[PDB]
RNA sequence: CCGAUAACGAACGAGACUCUGGCAUGCUAACUAGUUACGCGACCCCCGAGCGGUCGGCGUCCCCCAACUUCUUAGAGGGACAAGUGGCGUUCAGCCACCCGAGAUUGAGCAAUAACAGGUCUGUGAUGCCCUUAGAUGUCCGGGGCUGCACGCGCGCUACACUGACUGGCUCAGCGUGUGCCUACCCUACGCCGGCAGGCGCGGGUAACCCGUUGAACCCCAUUCGUGAUGGGGAUCGGGGAUUGCAAUUAUUCCCCAUGAACGAGGAAUUCCCAGUAAGUGCGGGUCAUAAGCUUGCGUUGAUUAAGUCCCUGCCCUUUGUACACACCGCC
């Protein structure tokens, strides 16, 4: 009980982790034994706790992407989003179950009578909606 | 092995029932040559449990203000009394101490604060550790009350008082004061 | 910590000034707040090129 | 014609409860049926796996 | 603190910080601290040991005539971070358990906004205003008083005893002080006298150099006592002897011989406290010409119970009600 961080350890671990990603590792005292040069720690217990946290918080990032900032993660979260474009489009379907509705606006829209378009037998019931109330 | 104050040794001690025998300490891991270790034991919950019952009665022992460092004083009390009571017996003084625990521990007990019928509220049946540590200090209780005004010292008070718990014989004030809550308990069932 | 005379009694005044942090020291005191922390800037250190053996 | 007393283990422990924290509420399982087991208020220090006497089988069970 | 989010970005407080305690056979260093070794001795065994045992006996920073820093000292550094493992957790913030570790919560100091008609004008040549100011409410000198007692209350000390009292022997501390601007008043070793309180000569110390290896008390080991208001308790009181002072009566304090009173564990009530803690036990400092039942610290011995709760007394946050706002000790 009672060891919990505070924001000048966590706001300081998450600037270092952001800024020295690549030289920081897994181990504690190599996280506090980089952290005298990359920073200024007026205090060693501030210093080692800033390292403990760290470390923590890098373990957490190599299982996943923590809200700290990271160039590999940023690049790969790039590479998955403003690619892979499959190499067929997900909206050239060589047919297209309509609804008669949707066919009779084609029509009167004079897109009507096109041959990609399947026309679904419409269904019966109007069994929509959800029984009001509870029960 | 290890023979407390020289004699009297811990393997033949049996504790007849499972329910304190895993808060009675006299079997060989706990065995000590001498009932005084400062071993930190109230340090952290639950601890007290692997000390020694010696040590647990030579720690209670000491009480009522005049004696209350007096832990050397102590453990030379409770030397002569497994003395006194290996003579009158011929059994195992940690065996007549384990004996008079268990027979001493009082198995239900009553506690609540409102409205009570006649002591509590409700009927509460006890752990282990506290029947143990009420049984010590039932015990100490008896042999001080014994001892404090007559001319019979603390050895034999504390060494008849343990006698007279191993068997059960309403002489002892431990048992008594056990029997007490007994009822007590059973009325506010 | 003052103390003014006035006419109608005596007037308490209290001056209570932060230093700023220097190195130098001349100005304020030379270490710095035991909570704050600074981080010196990284290089670019890229170095996204083919292995070399530069001979000197 | 009295119930005798009968053992039982300590198997889950509920919480404190009597409002002042001086009795501790448990789920105790009985030796001689282990599909048996009752809620029981005890008093004193309580770790669940420990025995304990029962001098009369059912008392009182009640949830937190 | 993680997160949600009409908020965003900050600031104080908390934390961080400083001192302290616990670990460093790792570094530096020691005749105002030692250890080890060696050499002189002193004594026992000397049957025979003999590199046998003891020495807080003497020497080896006397300067060439040993080293070393474990123990002591005090600096520089390290060391502990929920870091490692398992589980719980939104698997976040964190929590529990364990290993390794000296240590997995050592205690303090500082400590926000706003406020109280809280206390001090008897700390001040801090001070407004009023009063007095020569028959003084200034100042000095003499004496008395602040102590005075049918009674009530608070903080404490001593006890009611055998887990003890007395007598003797044995054996252990740590804080910290010590000769003065005025200002006189230090801590004391050793030797002699006295039964004691004390007195008289000779020194040492302005101090890790001397008191001092602070030979403390409790405790421990033996003796007597024997459940009685007793060898428990030492109040009250008589006689006598010293010390401080200018002066001891309304006894300053100390000492000796006498008296041995209430008190046999304490109603209703009520305080403090979680580990080297409570309590027992002494020792320093402050006050001090003389002096501690006080206080502030120090060590020694050293536990029972608990790791929870909101029952009582209170505190913090949110919702809610209000006829309160001097704020429920309100209002009516
Ligand atoms: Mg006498």
């Amino acid at each position: 009980m009672g060891r919990v961080r505070t924001k000048t350890v966590k706001k300081a671990a998450r600037v270092i982790i952001e800024k020295y990603y690549t030289r920081l590792g897994n181990d504690f005292h190599t996280n506090k034994r980089v952290c005298e040069e990359i920073a200024i720690i007026p205090s060693k217990k501030l210093r080692n706790k800033i390292a403990g946290y760290v470390t923590h918080l890098m373990k957490r990032i190599q299982r996943g992407p923590v809200r700290g900032i990271s160039i590999k993660l940023q690049e790969e979260e790039r590479e998955r989003r403003d690619n892979y474009v499959p190499e067929v489009s997900a909206l050239d379907q060589e047919i297209i179950e309509v609804d008669p509705d949707t066919k009779e606006m084609l029509k009167l829209l004079d897109f009507g009578s096109l041959s990609n378009l399947q026309v679904t037998q419409p269904t019966v019931g109007m069994n929509f909606k959800t029984p009001r109330g509870p029960v | 092995d290890i023979k407390l104050f020289g004699k009297w040794s811990t393997d033949d001690v049996q504790i007849n029932d499972i329910s304190l025998q895993d808060y009675i300490a006299v079997k060989e891991k706990y065995a000590k040559y001498l009932p005084h270790s400062a071993g930190r034991y109230a340090a952290k919950r639950f601890r007290k449990a692997q000390c020694p019952i010696v040590e647990r009665l030579t720690n209670s022992m000491m009480m009522h203000g005049r004696n209350n460092g007096k832990k050397l004083m102590t453990v030379r009390i409770v030397k002569h009394a497994f003395e006194i009571i290996h003579l009158l017996t011929g059994e195992n003084p940690l065996q007549v101490l384990v004996n008079a625990i268990i027979n001493s521990g009082p198995r239900e007990d009553s506690t609540r604060i409102g409205r009570a019928g006649t002591v509590r509220r409700q009927a509460v049946d006890v752990s282990p550790l506290r029947r143990v540590n009420q049984a010590i200090w039932l015990l100490c209780t008896g042999a001080r009350e014994a001892a404090f005004r007559n001319i019979k010292t603390i050895a034999e008070c504390l060494a008849d008082e343990l006698i007279n718990a191993a068997k059960g014989s309403s002489n002892s004030y431990a048992i008594k004061k056990k029997d007490e809550l007994e009822r007590v308990a059973k009325s506010n069932r | 910590v003052r103390h003014v005379l006035l006419r109608q009694g005596v007037l308490g005044i209290k001056v209570k000034i932060m230093l700023p942090w220097d190195p130098t020291g001349k100005i304020g005191p030379k270490k710095p707040l035991p909570d704050h922390v600074s981080i010196v800037e990284p290089k670019d250190e890229i170095l996204p090129t083919t292995p070399i053996s530069e001979q000197k | 014609r009295v119930q005798p007393i009968k053992l039982a283990r300590v198997t889950k422990v509920l919480g404190r409860t009597g409002s002042q924290g001086q009795c501790t509420q448990v789920r105790v399982e009985f030796m001689d049926d282990t599909s048996r087991s009752i809620i029981r208020n005890v008093k004193g220090p309580v770790r669940e796996g420990d025995v304990l006497t029962l001098l009369e089988s059912e008392r009182e069970a009640r949830r937190l």
